[PDB]
RNA sequence: UGAGUAACGCUUGGGAGUGAGAAUCUCCCAAACCGAUUGACUAAGGUUUCCUGGACCAGGGUCGUCCUUCCAGGGUUAGUC
RNA sequence: GCGAAACAGUACCGUGAGGGAAAGGUGAAAAGAACCCAGAGAUGGGAGUGAAAUAGAUUCUGAAACCAUAUGCCUACAACG
């Protein structure tokens, strides 16, 4: 739900788009 | 073999004179009425009555 | 034993593949300077489980923003793979 | 929407020219017309 | 009432978009935009956009009726060239000039423009007969 | 010592705003500028920029700011005396408080 | 065709390094007429 | 000026799709050449030119939504080579 | 004017010694043009700021050569520094 709509596009600096971490995405982008 | 003298501005122009385009000859579609290029289908796929290719 | 031989970790796709299934392998940038056995040593005095194993990686430098008014190069780096013993799996943040 | 830059730099129409050395190392040879 | 627009920087070269304006000028709305969409050249999906936008901001911006606009001048000035280097044989080198072309579109609604430029010329060159009149009369005031 | 420091009530004594009484929020020495509230009053178009958590709104119309002015035009502004004018200020040292003052040069006024 | 360069960095590095040009007295004097021209490159050792 | 002239430096057709725009981009089906090689591994050299996403100021002898171009991120693990 | 008013002994040329450029000026203040229209967009036309926008970042003034448009006159049996 959430995490879904989260992980849309949204690059983090060293990863791509699809692959963003199930648990990690609120450190830099906070 | 090269020009040993220069070319006018006159001379270049005379020459240019016979390169002027011609307009191509356009008509009116039957059902859409756009102009489109004689002889040929219109964008919607319409030529006379005959329904030839998919709609644009 | 002075530890400015370890610089900074790096998280990427590759860093994020070791750092999971059984055996972590936490990636680090060094010292270029340093030698293995002084990241061994950094990692026994700041962390205290001893490694199984050490890799070292050497990038060149190379140019970065070719064209732009002032062209400029990179950074020289030395990567450090570290990796942990079967379950064992210590936070890099949060000492 | 989320059409900005907050970058220092940045620019899509990048600054550039093409410079020539004019190089013209041209030369030449002898002949077969030669009236001696 | 001249409405415009411009366009700096044209790919096309001055010398071939020329033959495309003298297609244009002086025609109406509808027939200038129905002869420049079917003619297979390059300059001529760029004079149309061109041609578009000045309508849209004649009937827009400079508020005119739209049913008695005709193209009043369609010209392509020379722009800045850019300048490269071809190599060529046995080690000379030549210069090649790729052409850019400053475009720009006027459409009138008076069929008469023409009498108020050369009046304005006309307005222009009375006040220089008027500027020495006065001038002299002051001298033998004096 | 400095004329013109961060408070102190100011004027403007030349330009388009003539008696233009404010108060100095800040001053740039290295530029020789000073910003005084409610007067050179500017309105930069703000546009929309989203890049940023505060840049997905960053609401900003026509907001009116406070632009610098050069030191020269301001000139300090007298309170304590009843007929409140305008004048130059001195750098007298009391040796009271061995402290750097300032005092007006057509009155006995401190600061 | 074999054209006049051919690149190698031994060779490059052997004849117009550093330390060949610190080894005589002529290769001494380049390398103090190049310090006069203030030449950021003073040698092929540098990129 | 020559002059919009010479030239554009060995390789085809179609279907579907993207796109504002497709002979040139993506996929598919064929087709034609290489096959002691246009195949594969490396030395030397080159020094990121490698991978992903985006862009089409500039360069690509045309075009371009595409590129060995540009932007951002990433990529090279040795006791035995 | 020092080669170098700008990040010049740089870019670049050569294996090397060596050789070696060009490029300054918005506005008093960015107040650097929100918004609308056309366009895919750049951009253009309005609006707005400004004394001035034909001062708009292509940013002091803008000459000629050069390239086009037009009022008026002449020119298609004519041997022309
Ligand atoms: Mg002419
Ligand atoms: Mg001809
Ligand atoms: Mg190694
Ligand atoms: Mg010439
Ligand atoms: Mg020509
Ligand atoms: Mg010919
Ligand atoms: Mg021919
Ligand atoms: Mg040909
Ligand atoms: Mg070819
Ligand atoms: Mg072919
Ligand atoms: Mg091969
Ligand atoms: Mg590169
Ligand atoms: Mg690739
Ligand atoms: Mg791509
Ligand atoms: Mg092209
Ligand atoms: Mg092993
Ligand atoms: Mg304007
Ligand atoms: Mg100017
Ligand atoms: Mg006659
Ligand atoms: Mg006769
Ligand atoms: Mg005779
Ligand atoms: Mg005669
Ligand atoms: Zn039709």
């Amino acid at each position: 739900k959430q995490t879904q709509d989260l992980t849309k596009n949204m690059k983090i600096k060293g990863f791509r788009k699809g692959k963003v971490p199930p648990t990690l995405a609120k450190d830099y982008l906070d | 073999a090269v020009q040993q003298r220069r070319s006018s501005k006159h001379r270049r122009d005379k020459r240019r004179s016979h390169d002027a385009l011609t307009a191509q000859a356009l008509s009116v579609c039957q059902k859409c009425g756009k102009k489109k290029l004689f002889h040929r289908v219109c964008s919607c796929g319409m030529y006379g009555d005959l329904r030839v290719k998919k709609a644009y | 034993d002075v530890t400015n031989v370890l610089l900074k970790p790096v998280l990427t796709e590759k860093v994020y593949f070791n750092q999971m299934g059984e055996t972590k392998k936490y990636v680090f940038v060094v010292n270029p300077k340093a030698s293995k056995t002084r990241v061994k040593l950094a990692f026994e005095l700041v962390y205290g489980i001893k490694p199984l194993k050490v890799n070292t990686l050497i990038r060149k430098p190379t140019t970065i923003r070719g064209g732009s008014r002032f062209p400029g190069l990179s950074k020289l780096e030395k990567l450090a793979v570290i990796t942990l013993p079967k379950g064992i799996a210590i936070s890099v943040t949060g000492e | 929407x989320x059409x900005x830059x907050x970058x220092x730099x940045x620019x899509x129409x990048x600054x550039x020219x093409x410079x020539x050395x004019x190089x013209x190392x041209x030369x030449x040879x002898x002949x077969x017309k030669a009236a001696d | 009432m001249i409405a415009f627009a411009k366009q700096f920087r044209v790919r096309i070269s001055p010398q071939k978009a020329r033959l495309v304006c003298q297609l244009i000028v002086g025609k109406k709305t509808a027939d200038a935009q129905n002869i420049l969409s079917n003619t297979p050249k390059k300059a001529a999906t760029l004079i149309a956009k061109l041609l578009n936008s000045a309508i849209a901001n004649a009937t827009n911006n400079h508020g005119m009726n739209g049913d008695a606009l005709y193209v009043f001048e369609c010209v392509a000035n020379q722009g800045p060239s850019m300048k490269r280097t071809i190599p060529r044989a046995k080690g000379s080198s030549n210069m090649i000039t790729k052409r850019s072309s400053n475009l720009v579109v006027k459409l009138s609604d008076n069929p008469n423009e023409r009498q108020e430029l050369i009046k304005q010329q006309k307005a222009l060159v009375k006040k220089r007969v008027e500027g020495q009149q006065k001038a002299k009369m002051a001298r033998q005031k004096a | 010592m400095q004329r013109i420091k961060k408070g102190d009530k100011v004027v403007v004594i030349t330009g388009k705003n003539k008696g233009g009484s404010g108060i100095v929020l800040k001053i740039m020495p290295a530029r020789q500028q000073a910003i005084v509230e409610g007067l050179n009053k500017v309105t930069r178009h703000k546009k929309k920029d989203q890049t940023t958590k505060r840049a997905a709104k960053q609401s900003t119309g026509k907001v009116q700011q406070e632009a610098p002015i050069f030191l020269s035009k301001l000139a300090l502004f007298d309170q304590k005396a009843k007929q409140q004018t305008i004048g130059k200020i001195k750098y007298v040292m009391d040796p009271k408080t061995n402290k750097k003052t300032r005092v007006f040069k057509k009155s006995n006024n401190t600061l | 065709m074999k054209r006049t360069y051919q690149p190698s960095k031994l060779k490059r590095a052997k004849t117009h390094g550093f330390l060949a040009r610190m080894a005589t007295a002529s290769g001494r004097k380049v390398l103090k007429l190049r310090r006069k021209k203030q030449r950021a490159q003073l040698t092929v050792s540098s990129e």
